[PDB]
This record gives C-alpha cells, structure tokens and sequence, in this order.
C-alpha cells in the first residue's frame, strides 16, 4: 500500500550491500553518524539534479576500490494505481518503459563504473519493469 | 619466434594451428600495441563467433581507447553500413534497419538493396560464397567519402582471427582497408583444410596470401607453445617430422619415468608423497586407451580415499563439420544453468533478439523429457535447417545418443573438477597440468599408436609422468637416443 | 588551413548578436572587460563539461529576457583532413553526423530556452555538417 517499497545499496562508501525496506514517511538513526548521511546521500544521487551532476569521485567507492561497480536501486509498488494521484503522475512519465506483466513494479536504479583514465566515474540512470533489462532513463 | 612477431609493425600473416596458440598471442599482441601507441587511433579485432569476441575483451581489460572488440558481422554493421548508408544512396534508405540472417534470401545485389529500402530489414544472399553486408560495406565506402574518412580516422589496425573462414567479399573488405585506406592488418588463420568452416569458407584466399602477397610478414606459430620444454622434447622424439624441432637441454626435470613395480594406487602415493615431484592440490589427470581401463583404476582409487570423476569420450567427441556445435547444443540441454545466449554466441554472426527467440523455440522441444529417438532428429534437422547446415547421418545418431542416457552428462558438465581421469580419445581437444601416462598401451615400434602417444604427451602442460611398463617403449627411446646421441631425455625415479 | 573557422555568440549576456572570426591561436583584448571574460565563459559552457553542467540562469540571457533562446555555435573546417592529425580526432567521434557534400565543415552548436516553471534552462548540445539539421550530441 506504499508506493516506496525499499532501496538497495551496493559498493557505495561504507555500504558494502545494504538493502532497507521503506515506506512513505521514514526515520533513520543509530550510532553510525557516517552510515545515516551517506544514506541521505546515497538517495540525492539517485534523485536530487544538483547532487548528480557531479559524479562519482575515487573516495565514494566502497573500500576506495573502482573496480567494484556502485549500484543504487530504488524498488516501486504501484499496485494502488487506481486510487493513488502520485502512482499516475510516475504513470504519465514512464510511459512504456513499463511491462503490463509485471505493471505492479517499477525500479529505478543508478549505475556507476570508473574509469582510471577520466579520473572520474559518471552517474547513469536506468529504470524499466524488469529488472534484468532496464533501459537509460531518456 | 614469438618476440619476433609482437616486434614487427607492419602487415602480419600469421599461421596458427593446434588451437589456443592463436587466441593468447592475439590478445598480447593488441594489448602491447596499445601500450607502444599513445595517439587517439584505436585497434579492431572481429572474430566469426560471439564467444570468441568476448573471450578476448575480458583477457583485455579497460577499452578507453575506444578499441572495437565484437563479431565480423557487427562490425561492418555498426562501423560502416548504418552510419553512412544515407550518406552513401541518399535519405531514402533507413539507418534503423534490422538484419536477419535467416529470412529474405534474394538472388541479385539489386534485389536486396529493395529490401533494405522498403521492407526495411538486411537479408542475406542466397548463394552461401557471395555475402551480402560486406558486398555493401565495401559499396558504402567507395559511394561515401565520410565513411572513407571515419574508417581511417578511428583504426590504425585491424585484428582478423580465423581468416581461412572469409569468403570472398569478405576477403574483399579487408585487402580494400590494407590496399586504399592503409590501414594494418594482422591476420590469423590455419593454412590446413582442417574440420571447421564458415558456411561460405574459401581457404585460396588465405593461401594465395601466403603464396603472393608481397605486403604482408609471413609468420608461423609452434604447435606446442604452451607446453614446457622438457614435455616437448619428449613428444616430439616419437614423430619423424617433429625430431628435428627440439633441441637438447644440459638438465631435464619436468618428464618423469617410473616402472610399475608396486600397484597403482600405490604409484600415486609415491609420487604425490616420496617424492613430492606431484601435487595433489593441483590436478592430476590420468591417461588410458579404453573406458574399462580407467574404471578400474577408478575403482581401485576409491578404496585408497582417492576421489575421482571420470570423463568418457561421447559419440559427438569425432573429427566431424558440425561436432563442435552439436556439443553446445547437448550442453544447453543438459544444464539448466548454461544460458541460451551462452549458445548463440557460438554460432556464427551477431542473431538478433528476435531470431534467437525462434531458434530458442525449436531446441525448447528437446527439454521435455522421455519424447523418443524420432522426435530429436526432426528437432536437430529443424534447427539447422534455419542455419542453412545440413547434418552428417552419423552426426544426427551421435546426438541422439547423447540426449537419452545420463551416461555422458558430465563430459558436457559445466561444473569442473580438479582430479579427473580422461580417455586419450575424450580430450583431444582440451588441455590438463599435469599428466600420468602407461607405456604398456601404445605398440612403438611399427608406430600404430604414435599419434595417439603424441597426443597424449602434448595434453601435459608442466609436469608428465611416464610409466614404463613395455620393454619395447623404452627401447624405441634408447635406440633413437643414441641416433641422435641424446644422453638424458627422461628423468628416472 | 586552421580548424577553427568564426565562433557565433547570440543572446548571450551582453552578446546580442555577435560574429568573431577565429584561428587556432586567438588573443582578445579592447576596454570592455565584461565581454572579454564573457567571451570566454562563452566558450567553456559549449565545451567544458564542469561549467555546462550549471545550465543557464535568468542572468546569462541577454537583457535578461528569457523569450530570446541563447545559441553559441562554432564552426570547424576539416579541409585540412589529409595532413592534420588533430582533425581525425574529431571525425573518429562524430562518426556518421557529417555528410559527404558539406565534408569540409562541421558545426558544433549549443542551443538553451528558458522554462519559467523549471526557473531553469538546460543546456542542449547540437553537431552535425549541416546547421539546418543539426543533431543532439550523443
């Protein structure tokens, strides 16, 4: 009944793989002070313009180590579709980057490889359906 | 030797055979003319199988250099014919076209050219020696002066492996990029007929570059470059031909003789421990003529705590056109982790998704189970019917053999063991470490089982044991010892 | 014989319309310091990735009138393709974006309008040999 299923962190600064549930409203805490604001970042990267377009330095690789890819993935429900306003307002944009197979799921993912001579690893997004074949994000 | 051939700049002819020695030197050789060049020019390496094109990127590493690493067929299609096809005949022709393999065989260059500008899709011709996309790509360049100047401004050479397979417009592509546009070209190819073609092969192409070519450096590869020297010495001694290769070495260590006094198992035991000279962390492989020898050493292991599996030679497992694809075929049946795509790779060209999605129906026929000898030879005609392949009789019998027992499922396993036990027959092809053979299977003297002997010794890669079990296998090798005064060959225990 | 042909700046601060002839050595100087130091931030947004990124402000259009679009375009010669090493650099990227009959020149465009709602104007980067149909850079 929410449309914020969970969130999956691969390889991202101390996130070796971290997968936490969600909902509509969330609340973080604990000891780690580093764990909670890389959290928040981990989530402008996927979503926040301002924070993307700057990319991936050396020091946001788990370990410091850029042969490991980071993976940040976002897992939808719009199952509610036929009385949420918010669900067809994702609707509307996605377009057909949706299958009718698997309508009730939507991800949204975001990809990082590095590359040693750029010195600099870009951001790519990815949505789609299905999670074996998402597609850029036009 | 091999230094030689990496040194040289120019265009290079190289002959390759006995497998795998072509594959280690291409990859070196890209990878250390990237490392010399430093400009933005980048390298491009085609091979007729999708396996083989990623079986090189990952032994590459990084492409940063923009270096183009994929199938023959995907690199005149994405390189040459859909960015400059609208340059080349004119905005009326699609740069979204999509080429089948299968469909929409024609009989003229001008019927196809229709095709490809109405029905909006790239069919090949109908006659296997003519190929269609490269007669276009060569058509491409010469009408386009923009795909002249891309081609020469993105690759200053170009990597060919499995050169005796290009037919002739194909062949016609590459001496046009060597010819008008200078562009290096390093050409790998197997000058002997051989088993395995490309449905449109023509080997007078290669050979007549060996035999007339001026431009071209003409190499040659060692059959047994991977194996030590010492294993090579003692291999080659059998073999007329092959005694005149190997030179002499002062000290020799790697080829390891002992009689069999003691029982088998035990012979294991004192190699692996008395003499250290085995290690049973690496693999160990055992070398037997026919499948009852190696179940009863298999046998008798079991009752020492020796652990082993043993992989029988298959009805598919013989020199034969389509063996090496009817093999993949039995693999993606047998184990369900062996991807489809995994077996699109090694057929030849790039399929699209659509076309593997209808060859994928017809092998999905052979999944179900207990359906009878009848129904997987239709399934195995329908299948290669749509690759224009016909099948051998015994090539058809030797499938469906494999598909009913369980007997051969683990020499077409996926999974792989570190200790085995091999017929001399079951790995002709693939390689092992380390190798235990017996003298008292192969007859030396009138030479009946040399080649089965040569084989057999060429399997080892560091370290080869010999048992000398005949009195006339270790005659054969002090008599020719002393023809060419070789006083040490063999290392005695 | 020089690759840079005239770079075109068009409502782009105090540039109303304004065509400068260029070689591959340039030297600008005169008392309006303001155009010089736009000048050359007019040609980091067409080709530095870090200040591109930033988009277009209310500012950055000319008389502050966001109606006007923002059009920066350069214009290249490749004549000198036979013997300049440099200009086969660029035709190993643009690939199939030129056309034989303008094979000589090529363009290299950068085109912003301006949304009221987004209170923001991105930056679109166009190429290709003929400037009536130029293409969105890959």
């Amino acid at each position: 009944s929410s449309k914020f299923s969970n969130i999956t962190i691969k390889n991202f600064r101390n996130f070796e793989k971290v997968n936490i549930n969600l909902d509509n409203k969330n609340v973080i805490f604990g000891m780690n002070d580093i764990g909670k604001t890389n959290f928040l970042y981990a989530l402008r990267f996927l979503l926040d313009k301002e924070i993307r377009k700057f990319g991936f330095n050396k020091s946001d690789y788990h370990k410091h180590d850029t042969s490991k890819k980071i993976e940040i993935i976002l897992t939808l429900d719009l199952s509610n579709y036929e009385k949420d306003e918010d669900t067809k307002k994702l609707i509307s944009v996605v377009k057909g980057a949706r299958t009718s197979a698997n309508a009730d799921v939507f991800y949204i993912a975001l990809e990082s490889k590095y590359d040693d001579k750029e010195l600099y690893g870009n951001i790519i997004l990815k949505w789609g359906s299905e999670l074996d074949n998402l597609i850029d994000i036009p | 030797s091999r230094e030689q051939i990496i040194k040289d700049g120019g265009n290079i002819l190289v002959t390759a055979g006995a497998g795998s020695g072509k594959t280690t030197i291409l990859v070196s050789k890209i990878e250390a003319d990237l490392k010399e060049n430093k400009t933005h020019y980048s390298i491009a390496a085609v091979t007729f199988t999708n396996k083989a094109a990623k079986e090189i990127e990952g032994r590459l590493g990084y492409s940063s250099r923009g270096n183009f690493i994929g199938t023959n067929d995907g690199f005149v299609e994405s390189e040459i014919i859909r960015p400059f096809i609208k340059d080349a005949f004119g905005n009326d022709y699609p740069d979204n076209f999509t080429a089948e393999y299968f469909d929409n065989q024609f009989a003229s260059y001008d019927k196809g050219l229709q095709v490809l500008k109405y029905q909006n899709i790239l069919g090949t011709y109908s006659n296997p020696k003519k190929n269609f996309k490269f007669q276009l790509a060569l058509d491409i360049l010469k009408k386009s002066l923009v795909a002249r100047q891309y081609i020469f401004s993105k690759y200053f050479k170009i990597f060919i492996d499995e050169y005796q397979d290009s037919d002739k417009d194909m062949h016609n592509l590459f001496m046009y990029l060597k010819d008008q546009l200078k562009i290096k070209l390093f050409i790998v190819g197997d000058p002997k007929q051989s088993i395995y073609i490309w449905r449109g092969a023509e080997p007078e192409n290669f050979n007549g570059l060996i035999e007339n070519s001026t431009d071209f450096n003409k190499y040659h590869l060692t059959s047994n470059f991977r194996c030590c020297q010492d294993i090579q010495n003692y291999s080659n001694l059998f073999n007329e031909e092959t005694r005149s290769l190997i030179k002499e070495k002062n000290e020799v260590q790697n080829v390891i003789s002992i009689a069999d006094d003691m029982p088998i198992s035990d012979i294991l035991l004192k190699l692996t421990e008395e003499k250290q000279v085995l290690n049973i962390e690496a693999e160990l492989v055992i070398l037997v003529r026919r499948r009852n020898q190696a179940i009863e050493i298999m046998k008798e292991l079991n009752e020492e705590g020796f652990n082993f599996i043993f992989i029988p030679q298959t009805p598919l497992d013989r020199a034969t056109p389509n063996a090496t694809l009817l093999k993949e075929v039995i693999k993606y049946v047998k184990n369900d982790r062996y991807s489809i795509y995994d077996l699109a790779a090694e057929i030849v060209g790039n399929l699209s998704s659509r076309e593997i999605k209808e060859i994928q129906k017809i092998i999905n026929e052979l999944l179900v189970p207990n359906i009878n000898q009848v129904l997987i030879n239709q399934v195995l005609i329908n299948l290669f019917a749509k690759l224009e392949i016909t099948l051998d009789t015994r090539e058809i019998t030797a499938f469906t053999e494999v598909m009913m027992t369980n007997e051969f499922d683990i020499a077409f396993d996926t999974n792989e063991y570190l200790h085995k036990i091999f017929t001399v027959h079951s790995a002709k092809g693939l390689e092992f470490n380390q190798v235990i053979i017996t003298a008292s299977d192969y007859n030396v003297h009138y030479n009946r089982d040399t080649n089965e002997h040569y084989v057999a010794t060429t399997r080892a890669k560091d370290k080869l044991i010999v048992i000398m079990d005949n009195k006339k296998y270790s005659d054969y090798i002090e008599t020719l010892m002393k023809e060419l005064k070789i006083k040490n060959i063999i290392k005695s225990i």
